[PDB]
RNA sequence: AUGUAUAAAAAUAGAGGUAGGCUACUCUCCUGUAUCGUAGAAGAUGGGCGAUGGUUGAUGAAACGGAAGUGUUUUAUUGACUUGUCCAUGAAAUUCCAUGAAUCCAUUGCAUACGACUUUA
RNA sequence: GCCAAGCGCGACGUUGCUUCGGCUCUUCCUAUCAUACCGAAGCAGAAUUCGGUAAGCGU
RNA sequence: CUGCCGAAGUUUCCGGAUAGCAGAAACUCAGAUCAGUUUUAUGAGUAUGUAAAAUGAGAGUUUCUAGUGGGCCAUUUUUGGUAAGCAGAACUGGCGAUGCGGGAUGAACCGAACGUGAGGUUAAGGUGCCGGAAUGUACGCUCAUCAGACGAAAAGGUGUUAGUUCAUCUAGACAGCAGGACGGUGGCCAUGGAAGUCGGAAUCCGCUAAGGAGUGUGUAA
RNA sequence: GUCAGCAUCAGUUUUCGGGGGCGGAAAAAGAAUAAGGGAAGGUGGCUGUUUAUAGCCCUUGUUGUAAUACGUCCACUGGGGACUGAGGACUGCGGCUUGCCAAGGAUGCUGACAUAAUGGU
């Protein structure tokens, strides 16, 4: 295996109004109940169930129940933001993020752009 | 969603007992009206207060302090059965006094099949201490390198083009 | 319970690869592959060391995890040492004749209680069956697998049953002496 | 979410049930579905179970002309027909309609073999089942009760997966070199900014 | 189908008579 | 109900204290160690109840309680102890040892002989003879009686006219190798005494000179 | 019908690779809200600049597809279009939604209540 | 009646002598007489007895 | 043909009258009386009966004239019981004169009482498909080779899950291996004989760390 | 005459938001920052210990009149949808200022279409 639920594990949340938004295992309340917390100020520290978040292969050196001031210390000492970006995956999400909110005229702009891209169809014969 | 709530009441004052015992309950119910009406009948059930001669002088619904600190708490409950004379004691580990007491109506629901009216709670404390715990999953909860894949993770847009990874 | 586990120490066996739970464990003496789809346990495996565990589960499930452990021991042990099944024959007046077919694969049995009839047992794959002339009226079946000699032994023994006849009184037959590796 | 005026379905995997009632919804909502490879389909509930429950079905018949009983189908798409069936109103003209949208056939025939195949998430053995539960094939369970076709499907099946897998390693290798030479083209880094 | 030897689901008529035994029950306690 | 292994009962009434035996054995040592001199370190080894009782019998008491539990009551600090020095003695201290009052001189060379146990290694490679079975490896000026021993045995011996008969030999042990279960269990029923019984007399705790020897 | 656009396989207590020598690498997964395609009087008329490709219509083919292969390629041409990047004309008053055999008649009796069946002509 | 785990009853145990009626026929049930296969018994063999699976096939 | 009003469904006396319920006609009454109702007070035995505030409604009589005088079902109290049913009352309910939603279907079950329509929102029951509506959310339990979705009862199951109580446990928990499992004593009778284990009575003992007048196999013993 | 589209209103209604009062432990927390206490599911260190090369729990102060959630209120406010248009001079109750008005029930602006739409049978 490569995700464990463990305390200081980073997990990205999927449901509710927090979707989106990247946390770390702070305490584990039992099987179905974690507390997490995240250096954001919107994000507050709070406890969600396993359902609702998807366990990332990132893992922090964070001790038990560290509170919100030690949290954001050690998430910054430890660079969990940008070293998720790393990954292809935040990648993905943020270029899926980039494109929902995209507008017609940019959309115009695009399909210009990636038939300007596909133009070439040049490959050594 | 429970509630608790401090329930303070006593009888109406007569001439007999001018100043009457004030009885208080932590009792937990979805509403101050339920939470009333399960004082009065602790109350009738233990010092055979009438509703009518009582009056209740005080309703507060009570926070958790500590919200944010995972805790185990252990209820000792009257359970009622088919004999309708049981005594239990669970133990469940969550961060709040209410959802634990939640957590106890599901449960004894659930296994015991019992019913709001039929369950009354005796007492709910905190136990702090990891050694006076008495159950062998909260104790699996609380060693110290718990680690544990997630289980029954599960996962309209109907007709998925590949199949689910339904893993990592 | 959270996490039971069983922890087994492999030996000096080539192999103990378990892609998709298919256990194709290779040694000097030889290579068995057996399939683990039956149980839902994570074979986890660390050098010289292999982990059966199960997260969240039921006794009757956790009773998979010991049952895993020991075909998973007993594989190995067969491939390294093997299995040998010494199978002594009895009979009082009619002498029971076998024959060995190709290595032994395929054991033929007559003149058993004077019956006519020829009783052919053809023995799992990989058991080999030979006449051991250190001992008279004996049989040895050696192999990889438990499974298959044991097995073989069953067959053999319940071929050459005795039907109608006081059990007493009668003590024709051929049953198994002794259990134990090649080396 | 979206329809499509022809759908296949790749029933490997999935269960009879949840196929079936999600299947005869969209039948009644005017779709046509195809559903290939009906003896890999799965039930829950281990073998004998579901044998001796087709054994009771069998079971069903008459004293006068049992051609007058149940018919008893014995395919694997005849038995997810019988599912499907069952879930729409047949002896209604709607009914009737939606049945005839409906062309269940074991393993994937050449007019199909080259269509793309969904599946259908909600009725998935590994998203619908707790692990560890048994359950059974239908092609086992077809080929247990009286069909007769089981090899025959095997034999074809392994060779489409021979031919699709050689398919798939021509596309593989062309969506490398286009891979390749996506980046070449600078305007893929210049333009980047809109997500694409 | 069901692999039940007996219709699990009863007659109008047999659960009404239920009720009934599940009066012969109470005159049984009560007054019986 | 539920899966779980049947525990059986007997009527033989012969249950022990179990806590209070243990107890009884703690002041039993104590008294032992009490007792006037000797300090004996000995109880018994392999050897069976009866030679146990024959080498008590020349004392007017061999005890053993609990192999550590003597030391664990006394306790391994010299505070705790009654004897002195008795933090390093407490390690050398283990196996069924006690003391005795009644012996150096036959303890030292009187060595009586007794049937042999698993673990320990014989000292050369005793053979079965083949065909008919001899109780005393031919010594006897064997009886043919010992039918129920040809299933009690497991080795290969076929039961012909009433008389086990071995096949082929079979040797009982080998030297150099430590006896195993079989082997063991075979040379009981044979005269194999391969044994020694050995006494310990390490040290004395003297009441003045207080000096337990680690010789 | 309004793009009637999309073919690996298997696993889910794992897979797929790349790069290596059934074993050592690291990377990817976490669904399609993806990819392909998409500017033009339902799509007009010319002119450049830059590809030297793309999309096809009609021929000529050879290889492939049998489970219901009725479709896949490779192409040799020919006829078009090209938006890859820029320009110049045209558009409307529809001046506020509507869109060769068989049969009968004969013959046979291997058949027959009558039809049918088997023959022959 | 004696006990009597237990909740005045009190289980298992124990004492006390004592019109109906039948031919054919059709199927079906197994609560199986035979046939097939197993288990047990002082079952040597043979012939049995008892007990299981079993309604295919007879009666 | 349409409209309006609309029962009784049974006392009380000898099939009839009286009354009740429904109308009509003609009166007096609004600083008045009523009520399938509840309080307060009085006594008396939580109920009872009597009297006097709350709430509601305009409240009263006279004549005379129709129809009705059954039953069925259910609750509770009680009277007996009986293998077990049930039998006898009382009680007010429901049907009956009444469609409609739900309960797959229905004289008695859950809702709801009806002019013709548009819209909105619900009751009961429901939201996988048939079938309108979440293959919703959260926490558990259950695997049936005759699951479940709705008396045969006393119990049985090495089926699973929670608990309650009592026990041991580094003086080493169970379990497994290596052993001991002794001496009087073959304790005493009994018989081909039984030496702990044919059997009948005893059930003592020294030593220990512990070994029974023996837990079973076994042995002619 | 028929049928449409929109707008501004009236009636009924449904569905999204925004802002602001008040209430409770005048939320509980929390954060930041000063005391003291305790320890662990014991970190650095050396199985055992008491913040060090991680930290946590309890109490108090402070930042404070913290925020937020929840409950409640606004004769506060911004949108989307649907159905309806009874009546027929003037009276009335009101608002803004003779007049004007969302104030005792819909008008206005356009279209298209009659060689058809609508309504039928």
């Amino acid at each position: 295996f490569k995700r464990y639920v463990e305390v200081g594990r980073v997990v990205l949340v999927t449901k509710g109004e927090y979707t989106g938004k990247l946390a770390v295992i702070v305490d584990i309340v039992d099987h179905k109940r974690a507390l997490i917390d995240s250096p954001c100020s919107e994000f507050p520290r709070q406890v969600i169930r396993y359902g609702s978040v998807v366990l990332t292969h990132i893992v922090m050196k964070l001790p038990r129940g560290a509170r919100s001031g030690i949290v954001a210390k050690k998430w910054k000492a430890q660079d969990v933001c940008n070293k998720w970006a790393s990954s292809a995956w935040a990648k993905k999400l943020e270029a899926k993020k980039v494109r929902s909110q995209l507008n017609d005229f940019d959309r115009f702009a695009v399909m210009r752009l990636k038939k300007q891209r596909r133009e070439q169809v040049n490959v050594a014969v | 969603a429970l509630k608790e709530y401090q329930v303070v009441g006593r009888k109406v004052p007569t001439e007999h007992e001018p100043v009457p015992k004030l009885f208080r309950m932590r009792l937990f119910a979805p509403n101050e009206s339920v939470a009333k009406s399960r004082y009065w009948y602790f109350l009738k059930m233990i010092n055979k207060v009438k509703k009518a001669t009582g009056e209740i002088v005080a309703i507060n619904e009570i926070s958790e302090p500590k919200p944010l600190k995972a805790k185990v708490f252990g209820i000792w409950i009257r359970y009622d059965s088919r004999s309708g004379t049981h005594n239990m004691y669970k133990e469940f580990r969550d961060t709040t006094r209410v959802g634990a007491v939640e957590a106890m109506y599901a449960d004894m629901a659930a296994r015991h099949r019992a019913r709001f009216r039929s369950i009354r709670i005796l007492k709910v404390v905190e136990v702090e201490k990891k050694e006076d715990v008495r159950r062998n999953y909260v104790k699996q909860l609380l060693n110290p390198h718990l680690k544990f894949p997630l289980p029954h993770r599960r996962t309209k847009k109907v007709f998925a083009p590949h199949r689910p990874s339904t893993f990592y | 319970d959270i996490y039971k586990d069983e922890t087994l120490t492999i030996p000096k066996g080539v192999t103990v690869d378990i892609k998709a739970r298919n256990v194709t464990v290779t040694g000097p003496r030889g290579t068995l592959k057996q399939n683990l789809r039956h149980v839902d346990i994570e074979m986890k495996k660390q050098g010289n060391t292999i982990k059966f565990i199960v997260w969240h589960g039921s006794r009757k499930h956790n009773a998979c995890i010991r049952s895993v452990y020991s075909i998973i021991n007993n594989m190995i042990i067969g491939v390294t040492q093997g299995f040998r099944y010494k199978m002594r024959l009895v009979y009082a007046h009619f002498p029971i004749n076998i024959n060995l077919t190709e290595n032994g694969t395929v054991v033929e049995i007559r003149n058993f209680l004077g019956e006519r009839i020829t009783r052919v047992i053809k023995c799992l794959p990989g058991v080999t069956v030979s006449i051991s002339s250190a001992v008279k009226d004996e049989i040895i079946l050696e192999g990889n697998s438990l499974e298959n000699v044991s097995q073989s032994a069953a067959n053999i023994k319940q071929i050459c049953n005795v039907r109608n006849k006081d059990i007493r009184k009668f003590l024709d037959g051929i049953y198994v002496s002794e259990r134990g590796n090649i080396e | 979410s979206e329809f499509q005026k022809v759908v296949v379905i790749d029933a490997k995997g999935h269960l009879l049930g949840r196929l079936a009632s999600v299947v005869a919804k969209q039948l009644l909502g005017g779709q046509k579905v195809v559903v290939v490879r009906c003896e890999e389909l799965n039930i829950s509930g281990h073998f004998f179970r579901n044998k001796l429950k087709y054994l009771a079905y069998l079971r069903k018949a008459c004293r006068y002309n049992p051609s007058r009983g149940a018919f008893h189908f014995r395919a694997p798409s005849r038995i997810f027909q019988k599912a499907v069936r069952g879930m729409l109103p047949h002896k209604t003209a709607r009914g009737q309609a939606a049945l005839e949208h409906l062309q269940a056939v074991e393993g994937i025939p050449p007019p199909f073999d080259k269509q793309k195949r969904v599946v259908v998430p909600a009725a998935l053995r590994v998203l619908r089942l707790k692990p560890g539960r048994k359950y059974c094939t239908v092609g086992r369970l077809s080929s247990e009760v009286g069909w007769k076709y089981n090899d025959i499907v095997a034999k074809l099946e392994e060779r489409r997966k021979v031919k699709s897998a050689a398919f798939y390693q021509a596309k593989l290798a062309k969506q490398k070199k286009i891979a390749s030479a996506k980046e070449a083209s600078p305007v893929n880094q210049k333009l980047s900014q809109f997500g694409y | 189908v069901s692999l039940k030897k007996k219709s699990k689901r009863r007659t109008t008529r047999l659960r009404s008579r239920i009720e009934k035994k599940a009066a012969e029950s109470k005159r049984k306690q009560k007054r019986a | 109900p539920k899966s779980r292994r049947s525990k059986v009962l007997t009527l033989a009434q012969t249950e022990k204290k179990g806590h209070e035996g243990k107890a009884a054995l703690f002041s039993g040592v104590q008294q032992s160690l009490d007792s006037f001199d000797y300090m004996w370190i000995f109880d018994v080894t392999n050897m069976r109840n009866t030679y146990l009782k024959r080498i008590r019998d020349d004392w007017k008491r061999i005890f053993m309680g609990k192999t550590k539990v003597m030391a664990k009551a006394l306790g391994h600090t010299p505070e705790e102890e009654h004897a002195e020095n008795v933090s390093k003695l407490t390690k050398l201290l283990h196996g069924a040892v006690g003391l005795l009052f009644t012996v150096i001189g036959y303890f030292e060379s009187f060595v009586q002989n007794d049937f042999a146990r698993a673990g320990a290694v014989a000292p050369f490679t005793h053979v079965i003879p083949a065909g008919p079975v001899y109780s005393r490896a031919g010594q006897i000026p064997l009886t043919h009686t010992l039918e129920p021993q040809v299933r009690q045995l497991g080795m290969p011996t076929v039961l012909k006219n009433g008389v086990v008969t071995l096949l082929a030999d079979f040797p009982l042990c080998t030297e150099g190798q430590q006896l195993d279960s079989r082997q063991t269990r075979l040379l009981k029923l044979f005269g194999i005494t391969a044994a020694e019984f050995k006494v310990g007399l390490l040290g004395y705790y003297s009441k003045k000179g207080a000096s337990v020897e680690f010789l």
